[PDB]
């Protein structure tokens, strides 16, 4: 009594309704700071002369 | 050495012979790779087989 398991497992299934079809969700946080080095942003080059 | 958080590896590798003391002469290290770590180190140990 008035106590419940806080976590609750989701339902996905082919034919369910679009709002409980599985979504995969990746988010990429991307900090500013003064501590290198990470990623770079792509790099392309051109043809040489 | 480590400079701005970049970590400088330097190294030269050549044959000698000696029996004790050091050997004298002229030496000229090149850069091996670069390490983006960015800690600060203040002590270091040596390892042997």
């Amino acid at each position: 009594f008035n106590c419940y398991f806080p976590l609750q497992s989701y339902g996905f299934q082919p034919t369910n309704g679009v709002g409980y079809q599985p979504y995969r969700v990746v988010v990429l946080s991307f900090e500013l700071l003064h501590a290198p080095a990470t990623v770079c942003g792509p790099k392309k080059s051109t043809n040489l002369v | 050495k480590n400079i701005d958080g970049y970590f400088k590896i330097y190294s030269k590798h050549t044959p000698i012979n000696l029996v004790r003391d050091l050997p004298q002469g002229f030496s000229a290290l090149e850069p091996l790779v670069d390490l983006p770590i960015g800690i600060n180190i203040t002590r270091f140990q040596t390892l042997l087989a």
